[PDB]
């Protein structure tokens, strides 16, 4: 009586349950594992928090409304204050980490509408300016708020234009990127498990966001007649294997 | 000292020829390899992923709308859209599929095209999807299609389906850039029976579209894309 | 016959002949079998 | 190896072609599972499609020049093209560029072709034959400041001497800090408020400067120089959908403004064949 | 091996040069069925007749030309020869053709050369060393609109720079889409009413566009190209009777009108010496 | 570095001569061969069929 | 001794020392044998 | 090779990092005798620095 | 005669090649070598002596 | 393969692969243990 359809997800002192799931994606088919010393490179031991850094964030909810374009957000950044996860990620000089998303909106079988769950690894923005014009820190370290692709173009931020992915590829083809889809007919949740992915062992977490996660309405959201019209969206995000490194004086970052 | 003849040829620099030559820095150590998810080694591992087809061509900038095929509910008998197979143009041209094929000049293999129904949930439809081996027109009527590859699609529970076009051919390669001689034939679809919204619901409901190639495929003698040019060297 | 010391100053490499898409086109938790319905 | 294995009429309960695509996968269906095939075999293997020969055949990645004049009285050697540097890149002429952005991360050595051909607009009673000297710059060298400096001297950085109208060829081994190239890099080289976002080290691969060896003759001489790049040993990780606007600057993502519709509109209905 | 065997009278009821030619055979009959011979050996094998020697020495296939001299106002490069492409054929030329085109289907890889040579028609100080570039364009590939395009980047498409004065040469394996390259071909692209007959994609072999790499000197420079092409692993089916009249057009069998009689008139009777 | 010497007819291009090139190619995998009746390999086993010969050329 | 990698770049093939006129000279359904009787 | 082995918390009457520079000696000591230190592989040999190399170009 | 073709880099200088020549002194004897203490091997040799930093700068 | 007869005439000659730094790091007379106090 095993469904692909009912999950249970159970992470540190937290837990999910799904009674409407399409299965989960693994990111190029790997779980998420510690750091090797074979691959190893600085010499000291590292910390691993363990369940007190590898349980479930919910971030605060989105409304998908007729007229959204889609959200972004990148990680770390997006946990960057969440519980001890946040601490450790400004206390130590390197971490690293793998993830588990769960994205959740509900509806009723008179709904319709569809999301693009994606995760896109070393998403490099692009800025609305043309050009070779920056696209500066604050823009791409939105924190929990995330990137709304329905705001507006600000100065020193990146484009939000949906057909181009913020980048000059198109909608399309991000398909190619491990992905899942919210239809509401089908589907209330997308989860996608993502590996650690980086041409280096460990990094900083503060200079390099290693994905974003992309919600993108692509079928538009329909109501039942009179209904209202929007729906909220919900995105809660999971660090797991955590390893810290490098511990020291706390990092200070722009704004 | 031996005796040696030089070949018409000599000195000759052909940028895809492979040949050894001498290491500018002697004896240096690269970085170690790490382990990293995703390797790709060919590109036919990738063109097995299917990505969108902007189907829905018929805007006039590029819009996330050119990705929805529109559904009617209540029409019998009509057409619900149509295109050509010249994988190398036209909707296929930005897919990823569409992108690949262009840095190749010949193609050959079976392709397979899916339909995803993102209508609500009590609602109910039958279309044919019609494949039309090269030779004859783009069918004008689903008496026409229908006599064709064609699959029945009932929307249920099981959002998508998956349509082959097998490979159907004289010739053993067509040309990725349009060709007569080498043309592959059209798809189209139609209703089968008719898209039924249940009460309380209203307007139109799409279908998303996706193309991948079988494992079928083979891709040979590369070439440049037109996808790609520029009229200055780029600077930082 | 390699003329050269150095790794690096050898021809091109010789075909992968690796080719696995799955990582790509089925990455996902529970293995889904063709012709078993998608949705259980 | 078949193709298409032979398939007759199916009734069953068993239908592979019915999916659900919000799952993420491609399930991997065949002629064989919708229509009736007969047997067929492959005849072919896919070699041409290995990374290694996408990436592995020589593209010109940059153009520069030079000439050969009297420097007597030029004040800025560089300024006058008397010597010219180039700090190693893929991603200035865009055909490497787009096919390379395919991936996320590649590693190779790299082979450079160098063909230098020279021209003489302007009235001369010759064609005089110039040895160019291409230096690799690692950073923290030295940096040429005439065209006769003591950094020519080159006595610890690699460089090669060859004539105007030859062509000179070497490899260099993967020469990346990590254990892989950036393709992209969502990040910066410090929290600073204002750093610059995207162009990184890790990409970085040395820098080269030429000049000519010759002291001048009566004429003036312009010597163009081509480099090509031919990826030997390639891994490639994490593929990406392919580059669709223009590009406007080496290392940024960045389209241009009011670009136009990539995606061809249909001269017709959806419904047009 | 004897090439004839001794033989002497015959009174027989076995005629072996009676035959009937309404058959279609040519009976295999020999000097010894018919005179009374002597031993003698054949002494050679037949070597030189093989397809692969026939069609296996290089032909010229094609002259074209393109000239070195300043771009500066000129609105067309294709059209002043600043640079010329060239769709590959070997139908062209009549002397290779003519071989070919005594069997139907012909299937081999193909070895080509190109000779360069320049000529400076009016007043020059000298002759300069230029580079010519020749990139192989296959059908789907950009083309080059200027002399010095994003085209010429070349970064998928295989090219080959050599000198002028020097020659190329490469070797290109059968790149036909069937089993064999058609000689004829008695069909359309398709069944259109106005559609060109037998010129055919089954013959395609590509297409090679040429360049000069060096700058404008002072004077102009004419280059002449020559294409040699060599057959190598020759497989030709269904011999055909040869070509009797001159050539008019690639790929069409067309034949000029008021043509000459092909067949020598005798100068005397039948009955003539 | 093996001490070479070349002799004379080094650079000539013989139309006739037959050696190895590299090739342009690298790669590429040619289309299957299928049967076709009639294959010829000698032009020495076509001049045995006959054919008409013009004999009253007086015209 | 071949230098490249490809097929295409080795020499000349070889003599056929193939040859079988008959496909050509006698093509016919029923045998004909020498000094029998072409139509009997 | 190892470039650092795996080394944990300390409390000995035995001080590595103490010495006497007066001696003329440069005591051998690591990372792993004053920090905890994780297992981590060399993965290079110095070859570019054989002086053949540095004085044979 | 053997067939070559020469490729792309012929008669090119590398100041980093490593390669065989002739040598000018044909059937020379270079003096015996004695032995003398202090030969070093690796620049990773010598860069493990510690030396003074000079910290204070400021003059 | 050495083309030529002298040995001045070989190319460049293959590490070291020596490496011990103690006659430079280490020269003292009693031998000091890293641990054990430096002047007893």
């Amino acid at each position: 009586g095993y469904s692909d359809r009912v999950q249970q997800i159970t992470l540190g002192n937290s837990t999910i349950t799904t009674q409407e799931a399409a299965n989960a994606v693994v990111c190029y088919a790997e779980w998420p594992e510690y750091l090797p010393d074979v691959d190893a490179s600085d010499v000291n031991k590292t910390s691993k928090p363990d369940t007190s850094v590898c349980r479930f964030y919910t971030l605060d909810s989105k409304t998908w409304t007729t007229g959204s374009k889609g959200w972004c957000w990148k990680l770390p950044d997006a946990l960057k204050d969440m519980g001890v996860f946040g601490q450790n990620m400004f206390f130590h000089s390197l971490g690293r980490s793998g993830y588990t998303v769960h994205v959740q909106c509900n509806a009723t079988k008179f709904h319709s509408g569809c999301l693009l769950v994606v995760v896109i690894p070393e998403h490099q923005l692009a800025s609305h300016e043309g050009g070779n014009v920056s696209v500066k820190y604050t823009f791409t370290h939105p924190g929990e708020r995330g990137i709304d692709l329905s705001s507006a173009n600000e100065v020193g931020g990146p484009v939000k234009d949906v057909l181009y992915n913020m980048n000059g590829t198109l909608l399309g083809n991000l398909l190619i990127f491990p992905h899942q889809f919210i239809n509401l007919r089908t589907n209330n949740t997308a989860t996608i498990v993502i590996p650690y992915i980086n041409s280096v062992p460990i990094d900083s977490m503060t200079r390099h966001n290693n994905v974003s996660l992309m919600v993108i309405p692509i079928a538009p959201l329909t109501v039942p007649t009179g209904a209202t019209p929007s729906l909220p969206i919900t995105v809660t995000i999971a660090p797991m294997c955590t390893e810290f490194s490098g511990i020291r004086s706390k990092s200070i970052v722009p704004q | 000292g031996l005796p040696t003849t030089t070949l018409p040829g000599s000195g000759q620099f052909l940028t895809t020829d492979d040949r050894q030559s001498p290491s500018a820095l002697p004896n240096y150590e690269p970085t170690p390899r790490i382990h990293i998810p995703g390797k790709v080694h060919n590109l036919l591992e990738i063109i097995q992923v299917d990505t969108l087809i902007p189907m829905n061509n018929t805007h006039t900038k590029d819009e996330v709308n050119s990705y929805l095929i529109p559904l009617n509910a209540n029409r019998q008998n009509e057409q619900v859209f149509g295109t050509n197979l010249f994988i190398g143009d036209g909707v296929f041209k930005t897919t990823l599929l569409g992108e690949i094929v262009q840095y190749y000049t010949h193609w050959s293999g079976s392709l397979r095209f899916s339909l995803m129904y993102t209508g609500p949930a009590l609602s109910s439809a039958k279309l044919i999807l019609a494949y039309t081996p090269p030779g004859a027109r783009g069918p004008q009527d689903r008496r026409e299609a229908m006599l064709g590859t064609h699959v029945v699609w009932d929307i249920g529970l099981q959002s998508t389906i998956v349509m082959t076009i097998p490979w159907t051919s004289g010739v053993q390669f067509r040309y990725t850039d349009p060709d007569t001689y080498t043309s592959a034939g059209f798809l189209s679809c139609w209703y089968q029976t008719s898209l039924i919204l249940p009460p309380e619901t209203t307007g139109q409901v799409y279908l998303l579209s996706f193309i991948s190639a079988c494992p079928d495929f083979k891709l040979r003698l590369m070439k440049d894309t037109q996808t790609i040019s520029q009229t200055v060297a780029l600077t930082e | 016959i390699n003329y050269y010391k150095d790794a690096a100053s050898t021809s091109s490499a010789g075909q992968s002949l690796s080719m696995d898409p799955s990582k790509f086109t089925e990455p996902v938790k529970d293995l889904m079998l063709k012709g078993a319905p998608a949705l259980n | 190896t078949v193709a298409s294995i032979s398939s007759g009429p199916k009734h069953t309960q068993k239908v592979p072609i019915l999916t659900a695509n919000e799952t993420g996968a491609t399930m991997p269906v065949l002629p064989s599972d919708s229509i009736e095939t007969r047997t067929t075999y492959m005849h072919f293997n896919g070699s041409e499609t290995d990374v290694e020969c996408f990436l592995g055949r020589a593209a010109c990645v940059h153009v520069t020049e030079i000439q050969n004049k009297d420097a007597t009285g030029i004040d800025n050697h560089r300024e006058a093209k008397l010597f010219n540097d180039w700090k190693i890149n893929l991603s200035s002429l865009v055909q490497l560029r787009k096919k390379l952005e395919l991936f996320t991360y590649v590693r190779f050595d790299s082979e450079y072709t160098i063909l230098a051909t020279a021209s003489q607009p302007d009235s001369a009673n010759y064609s005089s034959n110039l040895v160019v000297q291409a230096m690799y710059v690692p950073p923290g060298a030295p940096n040429p400041k005439e065209w006769d400096d003591y950094t020519w001297q080159s006595a610890s950085n690699p460089s090669v001497f060859f004539k105007v109208g030859d062509t000179s060829r070497f490899s260099v081994p993967y020469v990346g800090l990590a254990s892989a190239y950036n393709c992209f890099y969502d990040g910066y080289s410090h929290d600073d408020a204002e750093t610059q976002y995207g162009i990184t080290v890790l990409n970085h691969m040395g820098g080269m400067a030429f000049r000519i060896v010759n002291e001048h003759d009566e004429h003036k001489t312009l010597v163009k120089i081509r480099v090509y790049h031919r990826a030997k040993h390639v891994e490639a990780w994490i593929p990406r959908a392919p580059r669709a606007l223009p590009y406007t600057s080496i290392g940024r993502t960045n389209y241009p403004k009011n670009t136009e519709p990539v995606i061809k509109k249909r001269k017709g209905d959806i419904k047009s064949y």
